[PDB]
RNA sequence: AGUCAAGUAAUUAAGUGCAUGUGGUGGAUGCCUUGGCAGUCAGAGGCGAUGAAAGACGUGAUAGCCUGCGAAAAG
RNA sequence: GUGAGGGGAGUGAAAUAGAUCCUGAAACCGCAUGCAUACAAGCAGUGGGAGCACCUUCGUGGUGUGACUGCGUACCUUUUG
RNA sequence: GAACCCACUGUCGUUGAAAAGCCAGGGGAUGACUUGUGGAUAGGGGUGAAAGGCUAAUCAAGCCUGGUGAUAGCUGGUUCU
RNA sequence: UGAGAAGCAUGCUGGAGGUAUCAGAAGUGCGAAUGCUGACGUGAGUAACGACAAAACGGGUGAAAAACCCGUUCGCCGAAAGACCAAGGGUUCCAGUCCAACGUUAAUCGGGGCUGGGUGAGUCGACCCCUAAGGCGAGGCCGAAAGGCGUAGUCGAUGGGA
RNA sequence: GGGAAGCCUACCUCAAGAUAAGAUUUCCCUAGGACUUUAUGUCCUCUAAAGAGCCGUUCGAGACUAGGACGUUGAUAGGUU
């Protein structure tokens, strides 16, 4: 029973996910586009939207607090410098996913993760 | 009438292959074709690669327009096993049967 | 535990008529005017009027 | 002077599968069922045979019983009569009349009360 | 012509059974021998310190194996 | 897929004689046609029996299926059984 | 109390990862200690701080080849009309 | 067709042997022996896909990429899951090319197939000199034969010698 | 006639595969040919109704199913406030 239960397991460890997360969370804002399964996918959206919703106001502390959650200077560069002003008027919804058919590998259903003003 | 196409050492058991052999017959060609395009089965691109064959050698060999022909015929033959020895606990070997199938497609019309 | 007779054909065709498969929803698609999975993005990356991976 | 078994092994067990075409399951395939399946009906054979005649003759006496009744009669007294009578026709063309001629039965019945009168 | 009521036919096969036609795996049968088995009639009944029986390594088609041969090595 | 495999052309008396190569059976597994089958209980047959489908030397005929019905608890050994 | 040797309890495993194991605990751990290499003891024999224990996954008498096609008042099978 | 074991004629395949009548000899008739050999079914497309640690993305080749290659992040061992000798196995070592079979899946990959290369010693080890346990043993003692023991000797490292 | 925690009703749930397959309200389908074996006959031409399903966002529903809500005439899920 998980009546009114969100999250997800993906036969992995809490630290596993979290890891995973965070660094799809990283190629994601490094390449604008990525293709992985759908349920990553749909669950990508949780921990990638509040970043951006953060990187909106420039300060120190919201610095420190997406590099503690990214563990990238890079990343949290880019943010702040690009993404944040990018989305500055827009009401959440940052994120796109596109069904892309399945996987040759095992038949996984795949999809594509896509920024909603890239290019 | 029927113009015939073989496929011999599928690499796959027959009892699979039914499975998606039972979809097509008797559809068109450009259907099936679709059908076989976006499916995910192992022997679907077998099957497809069999159909594609009969096709082409109906418009070339016999001549005909490839919008009037369907799937006529279609089914699946047993082949040659190869037989193999799985070492089992405490001694014990049992043996293992890796199953070969034949697909002959008839198109028509 | 185990058998003790064996199964005729007939039982196991009985059992195995619920091993049909089933089709796929294919539509055509209103720009590229290719069959396409349903709510999926087309092999060459085009989906609702959009165009991805621009050449 | 080495003997093979083939050739007549073979006729026999294909002989004894063609006798036995039509069954169920392994009774059409396999000989060891299939020649218990013939002894089976050989034995079925013979017995009905035998069962065949009484069978039909009750059929014949259910007719009979049923046309004398439907003529105001019994089966038992019509048969008296008719003996009485020193008619000497069997249960079969009784039957046949009493399904197919009326009119004649009715006759038969009449004659056969009027000897047991 | 139409409503209402009562009675009563035909129509389905996800699958299966039987018969026939056409195929697959499989290697029984039929025909044949390149190999064995048992004898008759004639031989011989042994090889070796001048290195025997049995082996290892080498020698040409081109790389290997079988036969032949031994740095004079299919002579 | 410069693969395997197959369809044409050709050789061959013969290619379901194509190198997994004379003939090539049974168990076992597909396809097509014809009939029956989703309210009725058991060694699956036997004696009757309506209908349906193709044949005809067009029948008180042939070939398949066969609803409904009476009867009916496999084979061999060892045992008084 | 580590390496090392051993195997007292429990769980799992029992067509197992394994024809004797894994994990959690446990005992000895300067000695009657453990271990490498090379040798000796051969079957009514050897060895045994002694359990009928060990002697190539086999031990109230190891394995192989011959007598040998041992014997069986016992069990099973024994084919066309 | 006959009471039976069976006989006869013929449609299709097959492509070279078969054999009347009467006599003679049998390796002369299979449904069972937890019978022997080979092939194939039910279970069934079911169980299972093999300790201590975990993976994600971009690009490349390629018919096909979750497993290959390159790069960017994460995690594990670190008295070993690191680096070497002895025993043991002989080409598994390197390069090019291929995916029929093997890899408990696919594979462009491999300890897989094919082709061509690679091991350089006065100082390392072996060989050699010497010997322990032990083996063999000229003469010799004993024993039906085979043979047993053993002296002078000769071998035998796990040891000593630049 | 009286007569008990006993029986049938009464209370809660399931129930027309009850093949005896029930009832009620509403909604939908009203064209042109050929032939034969003139029959709810067989082939053609022309339309696919009311609805159901496939698919997607999902659930206080759920092993897979089934069931409930929604699909630009939208607050079904995520995000934002
Ligand atoms: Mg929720
Ligand atoms: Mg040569
Ligand atoms: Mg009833
Ligand atoms: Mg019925
Ligand atoms: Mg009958
Ligand atoms: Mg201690
Ligand atoms: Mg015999
Ligand atoms: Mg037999
Ligand atoms: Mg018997
Ligand atoms: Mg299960
Ligand atoms: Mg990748
Ligand atoms: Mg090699
Ligand atoms: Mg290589
Ligand atoms: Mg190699
Ligand atoms: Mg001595
Ligand atoms: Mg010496």
């Amino acid at each position: 029973m998980r009546h009114r239960n969100s999250g997800v397991k993906l036969g992995r460890t809490s630290s596993h996910r979290k890891a995973m997360f965070e660094n799809l969370a990283n190629s994601l804002f490094e390449h604008e586009l990525i293709k992985t399964t759908l349920p990553k996918a749909k669950e990508l959206r949780r921990v990638a939207e509040p970043l951006i919703t953060l990187a909106k106001n420039d300060t120190v502390a919201n610095r420190r607090l997406a590099f503690a959650r990214t563990r990238n200077a890079a990343t949290v560069g880019k943010l702040f410098t690009v993404l944040g002003p990018r989305y500055k008027e827009r009401n959440g919804g940052y994120l796109r996913v596109l069904k892309a058919g399945f996987r040759a590998g095992d038949a996984a259903p795949m999809a594509y993760v896509e920024l909603v003003d890239r290019e | 009438m029927e113009v015939t196409a073989k496929l011999r050492g599928a690499a796959i058991s027959a009892q699979k292959a039914r499975l998606v052999a039972d979809l097509i017959r008797g559809k068109s060609v450009a259907h099936a074709l679709n059908i076989l395009n976006f499916s995910n089965k192992k022997a679907a691109v077998l099957v497809k690669k069999a159909l594609e064959s009969a096709i082409a050698n109906a418009e070339h060999n016999n001549s005909l327009d490839v919008d009037d022909l369907k799937v006529s015929t279609i089914y699946v033959d047993e082949g040659m096993s190869l037989k193999r020895i799985m070492p089992r606990a405490k001694g014990r070997a049992d043996r293992i049967t890796k199953r070969t199938c034949h697909i002959t497609v008839k198109v028509g019309v | 535990a185990v058998q003790q007779n064996r199964k005729s054909r007939s039982r196991r065709d009985m059992r195995r008529s619920h091993d049909a498969l089933t089709e796929n929803a294919l539509t055509v698609d209103q720009a590229t005017g290719e069959t396409h999975r349903r709510h999926h993005v087309t092999k060459d990356g085009f989906y609702r009027g959009r165009q991805l991976f621009a050449k | 002077a080495r003997v093979k078994r083939g050739v007549v092994a073979h006729r026999r067990h294909k002989k004894i599968l063609a006798r036995a075409k039509g069954y169920y399951g392994a009774r059409s395939r396999v000989y060891r069922v299939a020649f218990q399946a013939v002894i089976k009906a050989g034995q079925y054979a013979y017995r009905d045979r035998r069962q065949k005649k009484r069978q039909f003759r009750a059929l014949w006496i259910a007719r009979i019983n049923a046309g004398a009744r439907q003529n105001g009669l019994s089966y038992s007294r019509m048969i008296d009569g008719l003996k009485k009578a020193q008619v000497i026709i069997d249960r079969r063309v009784l039957a046949d009349i009493a399904m197919h001629d009326a009119v004649a039965f009715a006759a038969l019945a009449e004659k056969a009360k009027g000897a047991l009168a």
